[PDB]
Parts: structure tokens; sequence; C-alpha cells
RNA sequence: GUACUUCUCUCGUACUGAAAGGGAGAUGCAAAAUGCAUCUGUGGUGUGCACACGUCAAAUCCGUUUGAUUUGCCCAACACC
RNA sequence: UCGAACCACCUAGUAGCUGGUUCACAUCGAAGUUUCCCUCAGGAUAGCUGGUGCUAGUAGAAGUAUUGUGCGGUAAAGCAAAUGAUUAGAGGCGACCUAUUCUCAAACUUUAAAUGUGCAAACAAACCGGCCUUAGCCAACUGCAAGGCCGGAAAGAAAAGAAUUAGAGGCACCAAGUGGGCCUUCUUCGGUAAGCGGAGCAGGCGAUGCGGAAUGAACCGC
RNA sequence: CCACCGGCCCCGAAAAUGGAUGACGCU
RNA sequence: GCGCGGGAGUCCGCGCACCA
RNA sequence: GGGCGGCAUAUCUGUUACACGACAACGCAGGUGUCCUAAGGCGAGCUCAGUGGGAACAGAUCUCACGUAGAACACAAGCGUAAAAGCUUGCUUGAUUAACGAUUUCCAGUACGAAUCGAGACUGCGAAAGCAAGGCCAGCGAUCCUUUGCGAAGAAUAGGAAAUAUGAACAAAUCAUACCAGAGGUGUCAGAAUAAUUACCACAGGGAUAACUGGCUUGUGGCGGCCAAGCGUUCAUAGCGACGUCGCUUUUUGAUCCUUCGAUGUCGGCUCUUCCUAACCUAGCGCCGCAGAAGACGCUAAGGGUUGGAUUGUUCACC
């Protein structure tokens, strides 16, 4: 699938209310970073001679993900999401043809 | 083993044992939720104003039944 | 195996031989109202708000109206109970339902002489039972009775 | 044999005598079913047929709506008659909500003391039903009244709370346990508020 | 065992929001980003015991009964606002 | 006493599995089906049943007709009509075209039943002329749309085959058993067939004797 | 005197303990 | 996901690490 | 039966399916975990498959006429479509947001997936009426946990119509948490984190379920009948009999799962009795392609007989 690198479509801010360009990234999940609440707790739940005390997902079925798209409007510092649907290889071309 | 998959021998017999109820009548739970809005509100414009003159009636009746 | 939408709608969305078509101007200048009796029939030409399959040939009553759709209630038994569905289908898979004019007829008759009364009118004559005796006077006679021939002509070979 | 299936649907359950251990409702039940039966008045059946009924379907009534009731008939009444007693086959409870009522008499078959209280000193009577038997042994110029039944708990927790529409308490003895999953939208769905029938 | 007792404690008379927090009468005049005035009062409509006012039938031992219905207020309750 | 000795204790270990479960009359009286479950010898859930009632006791009724008005593609029929098969001769001209001709289709059809299935058949409704309101429609309104008020009429539904009822409607609360079925009549799918396996409509046995078919759960009568 | 096609009957029609229109029997 | 090598990406090897 | 095999485990079209709707099988014929910035949206202009007559190379391209769809719409199938829903072209991003509006399909009238009718914002195309919030109808996912986006700067003598909240003795800056909308996945698809063997074996049960006898059936096996193309040097039937077609039997193997799993002792031989006839010998007949002798093919007939040994556990087989 390819994707335009810039997008016309309603912006929303109470300043601009009308249709603006905006530059398109693709969404990527941030890194799991220690002293999360759920973190800490799993840490303390792990410690001592149980061994492992909450299940690991094994059998894996889906060979693609849902794609999301980041939107950044340059008059206002603001971000969009958007999702698309699932496909197994994403792209962005201007290149139109 | 192997066991029966799907019938519906005796079903037709029991939903008629207390029958098959009827439908509601037509004006009773006629909620207009949901409807074409601009219409619904031009109708509760209608409606609020009736409401003052239905207690605006009673009032005249109470005096009038007074002077008897 | 399969339970879709449409299933098993192969003869019941099609159209009559050469009939085929979108729907006409007739269609599209007729007035729907809150509270008229339509007749839901699914036009396999036009693909969308298509009510489902069960409604296909069921009658009921409008209650909403929007710029291109129609709002219908119409009665479905399930089990012990019977329940009352709204569906929500373009104008042009309805039409306005004959099933009170026979009823509608009879109230205006009655009307008609009702006012013929007051005014001192002459009453139309009363029609009479033809179930009854009289005399009856043959102008053809014929015999009825099984022939040699009726038998000969049975035997197609 | 003869073809009377499901004959046995078309039965009624009716109570035929009271439940009550209470001597003095034994005593007005014989009553109000010799008048009931001697008499061509619908009122006395009606109080016969209230006496027999049990506890939980003789809910009690309250001075205030008795007030409110008794004012909107007087209103649209000729100056030149009496006003009517009120009957209340239940009990009579006081309200604080509401300070000044006029006069009134009422039969009922018990009131607290601060609705007689009340009751005397804005100027009215307390009767009793064998009193009022002898008052006006048909019922003539009457208002008989009945006490609130929905509002009860358990009318409120009658029903499933969780099916569209249904607006019935749970049971259950912690109130911050039953949220989330299935009453917000943000936990997997939220039971509809609304469903047209 | 029975007889007696105070404060207190508990369930309830008010609920809602994640939380900081907030918190429910009617009518009239009016249209104020906390408006003003009165307090004997169902917020409104439809369907609704008994009672009151009439009318019509059938029966009558002629005293009255048994059914319908009109109007008023409608209790409990249901539906729509 | 040994593919993990013996003694006491945790231990009355747990069991969706097997066995048992103590008086009498009376009023009523089923299910082996739906959905979800590491679910298939089990549960939860709806249905069938009992108890308790509430409400103005003929009400918002009906496993049935009639009349009016909608829906349909099975049985039958057809190949001289579209799709797909298929035998032979003839004319024009070996091939082809042209009309024919013989036999057909669960996944073919122009046409099209019988049995069905939805709605309606005057009392919170419908019909006929005032008035009030709307921030609805239309260029406007005294036109259309909507909610009300006032007034009238009302075989309360005639006549033409022109319904009938052992015809009180509506609304709740609490809870059991069951969730292995089997047989027959018509319609059927797999199989050479089966007292074989799997379905649709209805009636039965299960839960039921009695009178008949010598004898038989299901046949005939009741 | 020849062909054709119906009723009832007969042939076609062979098993394992002695036996079954229910038994005797019935023309 | 982490380190190495052979405008960035892509590919290939090694050795590490796993609560939907 | 179980195992091996296969998904009938979530799901789509035609048929089974009995002219409303609903309806099963490890029934039949086939599909699905994708693909597309255009293959989405709109306006305009054209008419497809094919056939016939013509034009150097040319036995590709040009021209005229006919052409109810016999073409095409990503993919399986059904339906639908002709100044279009197909082809070409021009401009675009309605594949955005959408105040917790209502409804359909499954159905417990729960959810998920998919779909229908709407109200508000900002737009696209078009002269305009209008059309469009993806490609109609299969193409997908709960709690907990992780992770991302919006609570822009300015203003209130106050918390208000209008300033996101908390860390509970107070205040500042970090850090953590909370409320709303998405993403990372559970294909056993209403969602546990899982390799073998037991002939040394155990327990609770099941005739709801196999191995052996019985029972239904008779495909297979074994016995017959009817017609008559041929064989028989001649000659259909002395003796045979193809191509077809009808029956019988339960001494073979299959098919099923009704009885028995708190037990019906299981292959063969030895011993001993009895029954059947589809007749090998013994008793009578008939007929041959019967000169005699030796034989063949039938009918009545089950009264009486039907052996000794080598190899093999054998039954069977062979000498
Ligand atoms: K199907
Ligand atoms: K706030
Ligand atoms: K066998
Ligand atoms: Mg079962
Ligand atoms: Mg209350
Ligand atoms: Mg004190
Ligand atoms: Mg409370
Ligand atoms: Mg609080
Ligand atoms: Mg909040
Ligand atoms: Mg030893
Ligand atoms: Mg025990
Ligand atoms: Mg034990
Ligand atoms: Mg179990
Ligand atoms: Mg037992
Ligand atoms: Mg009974
Ligand atoms: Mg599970
Ligand atoms: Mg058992
Ligand atoms: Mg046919
Ligand atoms: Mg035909
Ligand atoms: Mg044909
Ligand atoms: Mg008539
Ligand atoms: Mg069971
Ligand atoms: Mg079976
Ligand atoms: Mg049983
Ligand atoms: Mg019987
Ligand atoms: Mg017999
Ligand atoms: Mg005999
Ligand atoms: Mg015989
Ligand atoms: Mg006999
Ligand atoms: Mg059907
Ligand atoms: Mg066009
Ligand atoms: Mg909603
Ligand atoms: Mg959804
Ligand atoms: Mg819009
Ligand atoms: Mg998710
Ligand atoms: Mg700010
Ligand atoms: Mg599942
Ligand atoms: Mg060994
Ligand atoms: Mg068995
Ligand atoms: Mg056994
Ligand atoms: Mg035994
Ligand atoms: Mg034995
Ligand atoms: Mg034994
Ligand atoms: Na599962
Ligand atoms: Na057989
Ligand atoms: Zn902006």
């Amino acid at each position: 699938v390819n994707y335009p690198k810039k997008k016309v479509m309603h912006c929303g801010d109470a300043r601009c209310n009308a249709h603006k360009s905006f530059k398109v990234v693709q969404y990527k999940a941030g890194k799991a970073r220690l002293f999360a609440r759920g973190k800490r707790r799993y840490d303390r739940k792990q410690s001592g001679y149980g061994g492992q005390t909450k299940p690991v997902f094994h059998k894996k079925a889906k060979t693609t993900k849902k794609i999301v798209l980041k939107l950044q409007c340059s008059g206002c510092k603001s971000i969009r999401q958007v999702v698309l649907k699932r496909t197994k290889h994403f792209e962005l071309n201007d290149k139109k043809k | 083993a192997k066991s029966k998959n799907h019938t519906n021998h005796n079903q037709s017999s029991k939903n008629h044992r207390n029958g098959i109820k009827g439908p509601v009548p037509l004006h009773l739970h006629n909620s207009k939720r949901g409807s074409w809005l601009p219409a619904l509100v031009n109708a509760r414009r209608v409606r609020k104003h009736n409401q003052k003159a239905a207690l605006k009636k009673r009032r005249e009746r109470i005096a009038a039944f007074a002077a008897k | 195996h399969s339970y879709g939408y449409k299933s098993g709608t192969r003869h019941l969305f099609a159209k009559k031989f050469r009939k085929h078509g979108v729907p006409s101007v007739s269609t599209i200048l007729t007035n729907i109202k809150v509270g008229d009796y339509v007749d839901v029939v699914a036009d396999s030409a036009v693909r969308e708000g298509m009510p489902h399959k069960y409604y296909h040939g069921r009658t009921g009553i409008v209650w909403n109206v929007t710029p291109r759709g129609v709002g219908v209630i119409i009665n479905k038994p399930v089990r012990t109970r019977t329940l009352r569905k709204r569906i929500c289908v373009r104008f042009e898979h309805v039409r306005k339902s004959r099933c009170q004019e026979a009823f509608k007829a009879k109230e205006h008759q009655f009307q008609a002489y009702l006012a013929a009364k007051k005014a001192g009118k002459a009453l139309p004559p009363l029609q009479k039972s033809s179930r009854l005796g009289g005399i009856v006077r043959p102008k053809n006679v014929e015999v009825l009775a099984r022939r040699v021939a009726d038998y000969e002509a049975m035997v197609p070979y | 044999g003869v073809d009377l299936t499901g004959i046995s649907k078309k039965s009624r359950v009716i109570r035929h005598h009271t439940y009550s251990t209470n001597p003095y409702i034994k005593l007005l039940i014989k009553l109000y079913k010799f008048l009931a039966k001697r008499t061509s008045s619908g009122f006395n059946k009606v109080v016969y047929q209230r006496l027999i009924k049990s506890r939980s379907n003789r809910a009690p009534i309250s001075l205030s709506r008795i007030a409110v009731v008794m004012k909107r008939k007087a209103v649209f009444t000729a100056k030149s008659k009496a006003a009517p007693i009120a009957v209340v086959v239940g009990d009579v409870l006081d309200d604080v909500r509401m300070a000044r009522i006029p006069a009134m008499r009422v039969c009922a078959l018990r009131f607290s003391k601060s609705a007689r209280q009340s009751i005397v000193a804005a100027g009215g009577e307390c009767l009793t039903f064998d009193q009022l038997a002898m008052i006006a042994p048909t019922g003539k110029n009457t208002y008989l009244l009945r006490g609130r039944k929905s509002g009860r708990e358990s009318v409120r927790h009658f029903g499933a709370s969780g099916v569209p529409g249904s607006h019935s308490k749970p049971y259950a003895t912690n109130r911050g346990k039953e949220t989330k999953r299935g009453r917000r939208t943000g936990r997997s769905y939220k039971r509809k508020a609304f469903r047209h029938v």
C-alpha cells in the first residue's frame, strides 16, 4: 500500500476551524519504562523462589498489524491519530504514479 | 459417542401452551426518541405552550364555579 | 456453514422477466407521512437501504420520516411473544398499502346513505338473495351419459 | 372424556380468608362481610376485600397527600355541602414537610401518634371503622384512598440491571464494587440506557 | 430469668463525579451570567376504584334492586412529556 | 506386606462418577430444545411447570372461517424460448447456415398450482366544520406538517350465503425438574441394504391403564 | 375355428430339536 | 527488542532478552 | 469405538431446503486472515463481447454497418447495472471529524464483527437539482498490563457561562497516578502459559463404546431360473451357452452397535449324539451325440454307509 506524504483535512482547532495541510508520520510504540506501576508490581512478584509467576504468550496467529498515522499541523502544534486497515507493506510515496 | 445434533420437534407445542401473545397496541410505548431531530424540536415548543394554556384554563373554571 | 446477511436470496432479490430497471418517477413523487400503512417490498436495483430478507412482503405503520428514509414498525413473532421491530429503509423500498381500501369505502357509503335519508331522497333498492327457490323454465335439455367413444379416445398411441 | 385442554390456566388465585392473627381485625372482617353481603353499595365490598388483603398490599398513606387530594376535590364543591370523610384501609403517618392543614375527618386502621396529634390540633377527628359503620352504613359521601407502592426498594431492585433499557439496582453490599466493565464505554462496553419496546 | 437506663453506634430520611467539588418545590410577572413577589398545596396530558349529580333499560312483594351510561373530582397504577 | 515396607497423625483428604435416602390423602403437572463455556457422562441461560398475587370482571382475545389487499418460484410444465446436455434426417450449399426432429437438468428456466404467510374489518380510534400555538415546509397563505380546544354525526356497523366461541384482557414476583430420547403418517438427504445414520410438519410412547388385532412400549377403539 | 387378457387354482418354490390360519377342524 | 560486524534504509550473519 | 487421516473448531456464496421465515450429516461444488492514493469521491464524454463487407507490405492497424449485454465491475458465487454501476479523462481527499441519537443481522432479543436511517463542523465535484463520511453484501478480537494523542499562550479579586485533577500538616520543581480516544492478542478465534512411554502398571466408571456368541441386512461369497447370438461336422437347446434379466441361502467376508464390561471361559484336535439335503456309494426309474463295455444329464428317495497314513498347532492344502 502507498500513502501520500501530506494530507489536507479539517483541523478542528478553535483558532483554525478549516482544512489545512498535515505532515504524515507512522506511529511507533515507546520504550517500556522502569518504575511504571505495573512494572514495579511485576518485579516484586518475580523475586524469590516461586519461578515464573505470570503467563507467557506463545502461539501467535496474526501476520499483520493495523497502521496508525500521526498527523502534525504546521499552523497549530497539534497531533491527530488515524487508523488504517491491516496490510503487509506500508510505504510513503508522493510519486502518485 | 455420537448424539443427536438438532431438532425442532416439540417447540411449536411449547410456544402455544401459554399462547403466542399479541403485540402492544400502537397508542402505548410510542416514544419519539431517535426520530428526525428538527421536527422533534419544533414539537417540544408547541407542547410547552399547551401546558401553560391548560393551567390558565383551570383557573378560569375555578373562578367561574366560585361565582356560581 | 454460512449465515450471511443476504444468504439464500437468489430468487427473492431478482427482477421479473422483461421488467428490469431503476424506479420510475411515480415512486419519487409519492408522499409518505407518519401514520400511513405501507408494504415493504425490496427493490433489487437500488442496493441502498435495503431491508433484511425477513421483512420482504410485510405490512406496517410509518413512525418516522427523514429526507431519504422511512421508519416502519413491523410485528415479528419470537418464541412465545410478538415483538414490534423498527426498521430503517430508503424510500424506494416501500409503497402505499391498500389494506384499508374496503373499510374506507364502507364508511363513505354510510355517510352518503345518512345524508340522503335526512334530505328525504329515494334510497336505492335492496339486493335479494340468490339462494331462494322458484320456477325454472328450461330452454335446452340434454341427456347426460357415458358413451362408448369416451373410452376409445383415452388411449393415445 | 371431554376435551378441556389448558382449562386449569383460567383459574385465578384469590385469597378468601385472612392470614392475620389479630382478633380486632377478625371482628372488623366479620362486620364488613355482613355489610357487604346484606347491602347494595360497592363501598362495603371494596372495604371487605381490602380488609382481607395482606400487609404488604396495604401500603400506608401521608397526611399531606390526604390534604392535597381533599383540597383538589373541595375546590369544585358547592359551599352548602359538607366535606367528605377520608377512608384508608391502612396506616396514616405524619408529614413534617407540611405544617398547615385544614380540619378533616379521617377513618383508618391505625394512626401514628404524631398524625393523631396533628389532625386533632388542626381541628379534625380521628375515627375507627366501627364508628364509620354507624355514621355512614352505606359509605355515602366518603373518599376512599390508597397509599403509594412504587418507590419501594424491592420494586427498585426488581429486574435484571444488565439488559438494555433497564435501570434496576443490583444486589450488592459494596457500592463501589460493581462499576467498570459493562457499565462504562471505556471498559469493553456499556449497558444501553434506552431501548424501544 | 424478669423489671430499669444515658450518651453513643448503626440502618434510613439525597444523590452525583476518577477527583478537587457541588447538591433537587409550586404558581405569577418577567427575561436579570445567584431576577422579583405570594405560600391551603396534585408540574401537564391520555387511560383509570369509590363517591356526588343526572339519564336510560330489565325485573319488582311497588318499598326498591340489577345493569349500563353523562358530567366533576379523580385514589393506587400504566404510557407520553 | 515392595515399579517405593510398616505404625500413628494431617484425614470424615477431593470425586462433573457408582450405590442408598424412613407416613397418608388432596389440587396441579413437564423436558431431552436455544445460546455461551478446555464445553461432548457437567454447568450457566431462555423455553416448558408450581406457588404467590396485583389490577376498573367481558377490557389491548383467538394454533378457525369470510371478504378486501400484499408476498412467493416448490409440484407440474418446456427445450419447436435464454444457459447447459443430446439422436437423426431434409433444403440451401465436405464444412457450415436454415427451419425441423428423439430425449433431459439438486447447484436451468418464459409460465405456474394445492397447502401457506403479512395487514385491515368504528368506543384512548376513524369521519365532517370553528378557534389557539410553532423558532416546521413553501415566493407567500389561511395551502401543507404537528400538538391541542370547541361543535356535529355515529344501520356502534344495513342489504347481498355477509362468522363463531365451555370468548374476563393486562401486569408482575419467587422457585423446581429437565437439557442421553425413541416410534409412526406425509416430504425427504447418505447408503446395495439394515430393527442403519441425518433432517421438515404433525400425532404418540416415555409419564397409561382399559377394550380389540392369539402373543407385542408405539397399530385399531377409547 | 383362430389370436388377444381377465378371476380362482397349479408349477416355478432347497435346511438344519417335533410344531403351528392361535388349536381342533372346515369343502 | 539490544549490541556488533558485512539520507539512510534493506538484507545477511553472530551472541544476548522475553508478564498483554 | 479409539488411533492415523481430516477440520465439518471463527466465517462467505449456490444447493440439500419441502413457492413466508427457520432447518442436520466426516452431505455436494467452491471461498476467506488478503489487495487498492487509486482499484476511493464527483462531473463530463463515450459503448462493450462478437459478426459481416472493404484498405500495399500484412497471410498488428484504419473505415462502415449490425450488435438487450452474449463483455466488464481485485478475488469464490449469486444478484444488479447501457446517454451506466462498464471505458476514457479532468479536478480532488467524505477512507476526516461526527455532542454516549435510533435501528438491522446473530440473538438470551447480551456482547463482538458487519450493515441501515439520521443531527452538527469543515470540505470535494458540479451551471444546477444533487452526490460523497471508503472499494454494498466475507476479509476479524474482552479484563489486567504496556504504550501514544487532547486538557495551546492569554486574561478573572475570583473558581463563576468560561482556568483538567490527586499524591490527604503545608508550598515549589521533577516523578508517579487518574479521567476520554486509539495501538501491541489471544486462529481451541466469548480469549489456560504445556513433550513422550508403560507388556511392571493403578483407581472411579461405562454395554452412552471396540474385540468373541446371538439379532437386522446380503454389497461380497455360494447356489439356481427366464430369453436365445453362438459351440456342437449337419443340427439353439444330447451336453453347453455369450449380451441381458429375476431370484434363493446365511456353511464367507463386509456394514451396523440392539443385549452382555459388580465377567456368558477364547483356536484346533480327541470323544459322543442328533438333525438338514443343494445325492459321493447303496434301491428304483427316464434320456443321450446310449452297438457292447465304460460314462454324461435328470426324477422319487436322507433308510444305511462315507477309511488308514507322511509334513504343518492348524481350519484349509498337498501327496
Ligand atoms: K444454507
Ligand atoms: K470544571
Ligand atoms: K453376516
Ligand atoms: Mg443432546
Ligand atoms: Mg422515593
Ligand atoms: Mg448531653
Ligand atoms: Mg437512598
Ligand atoms: Mg462525596
Ligand atoms: Mg467526571
Ligand atoms: Mg515378603
Ligand atoms: Mg461424608
Ligand atoms: Mg475417605
Ligand atoms: Mg462430566
Ligand atoms: Mg440411585
Ligand atoms: Mg391434570
Ligand atoms: Mg476458554
Ligand atoms: Mg449414568
Ligand atoms: Mg420437475
Ligand atoms: Mg411450461
Ligand atoms: Mg434448451
Ligand atoms: Mg349482513
Ligand atoms: Mg444427563
Ligand atoms: Mg443410534
Ligand atoms: Mg426417563
Ligand atoms: Mg394409548
Ligand atoms: Mg396373528
Ligand atoms: Mg394347520
Ligand atoms: Mg396356510
Ligand atoms: Mg384366530
Ligand atoms: Mg424459505
Ligand atoms: Mg455520466
Ligand atoms: Mg447510544
Ligand atoms: Mg460494533
Ligand atoms: Mg453532514
Ligand atoms: Mg485491542
Ligand atoms: Mg491553556
Ligand atoms: Mg469459543
Ligand atoms: Mg518383556
Ligand atoms: Mg449398546
Ligand atoms: Mg463384557
Ligand atoms: Mg452377569
Ligand atoms: Mg456357562
Ligand atoms: Mg461364570
Ligand atoms: Na475455546
Ligand atoms: Na437376506
Ligand atoms: Zn490548525
